[PDB]
């Protein structure tokens, strides 16, 4: 009954931060020492809780969230902060409590002539809220005319490919991400640590 | 990768309209965007039109706007270029292109290099 961690951090293939992956934890006993002792992660920040004392709670669900952006946006994934990635793609609450973990993935994701499979949300209206989530692909008015669903001057498709080649500066090489999420509701705590 | 198969050319007399089609196989969950090129006897490959997959806004080239209208058919994995009011400036060996990449610029999709390119379908527009 051990938790399915591995699926998440070791999936062949990640999501798009635009439309960024949620796998729900429930049912299983979560040994949280295979992470925060791994060498595998250059990223790993606990807000309001510590992956040690996680090892003796219980929770209702864990979530894990997970989706690819380049180096330079990982410091984005974290409470308080604005760009395209926090303000249009994946937003965290400012009272976030759970762990961000990121690794390079260049090894992964980078193809010599550019893997352009990745992409993100460059236009939006107004910013995310929290955790929400938007597959939209509504034309985009960026000047003072109306687009009626039709690409032209200033009318654009909302979505851009990141260009991840290996030979990138590490700022704009391919970086996976995995926030985790604890919560605790009125149900039976089907997440325990090995404690 | 995918795989573009084109087919619908042949001989028509100018001032008649043809549609070509080009079927995409394989890895089709990736299309960004369709183009349509052609290479005539003696000179370069010049684009056409191109479709992006979502939503289907088309961008042409000033030679054909107005006459030829691109579409596509998601459920068919199908882009068809339907070629009106047909000239002899037109005759040439047609060419379907696929590409995964997402640009914001739809017009970025006149000079991309696309992934996968089509056998190429012949055209040959009669005289008056
Ligand atoms: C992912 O697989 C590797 C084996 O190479 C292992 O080190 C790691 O513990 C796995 N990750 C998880 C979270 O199970």
């Amino acid at each position: 009954n051990l938790c399915p961690f591995g699926e998440v951090f070791n999936a062949t293939r990640f999501a798009s931060v635009y439309a960024w992956n949620r796998k729900r934890i429930s049912n299983c006993v979560a040994d949280y020492s295979v992470l925060y002792n791994s060498a595998s992660f250059s990223t790993f920040k606990c807000y309001g809780v510590s992956p040690t004392k996680l090892n003796d709670l219980c929770f209702t669900n864990v979530y894990a969230d997970s989706f690819v952006i380049r180096g330079d946006e990982v410091r984005q994934i974290a409470p308080g902060q604005t760009g395209k990635i926090a303000d249009y793609n994946y937003k965290l609450p400012d009272d976030f409590t759970g762990c961000v973990i990121a690794w390079n993935s260049n090894n992964l994701d980078s193809k010599v002539g550019g893997n352009y499979n990745y992409l993100y949300r460059l236009f939006r209206k107004s910013n995310l809220k929290p955790f929400e989530r938007d597959i939209s692909t509504e034309i985009y008015q960026a000047g003072s005319t109306p687009c009626n669903g039709v690409e032209g001057f200033n009318c654009y498709f909302p979505l851009q490919s990141y260009g991840f080649q290996p030979t990138n500066g590490v700022g704009y090489q391919p970086y996976r991400v995995v926030v985790l999420s604890f919560e605790l509701l009125h149900a039976p705590a089907t997440v325990c640590g090995p404690k | 990768q995918v795989q573009l198969v084109e087919s619908g050319g042949g001989l028509m007399q100018a001032g008649g309209s043809l549609r070509l089609s080009c079927a995409v196989s394989g890895r089709t969950f990736s299309t960004a965007a369709m183009g349509w090129f052609r290479q005539a006897p003696g000179k370069e490959r010049e684009f056409v039109a191109a479709i992006r997959w979502s939503g289907g806004s088309a961008y042409y080239a000033d030679s054909v706007k107005g006459r030829f209208t691109i579409s596509r058919d998601k459920a068919k994995n199908t882009v068809y270029l339907q070629m009106n009011s047909l000239k002899y400036e037109d005759t040439a060996v047609y060419y379907c292109a696929q590409t995964h990449y997402v640009s914001y610029l739809l017009s970025d999709y006149a000079t991309w290099p696309y992934d996968y390119w089509g056998q190429g379908t012949q055209v040959t527009v009669s005289s008056k």
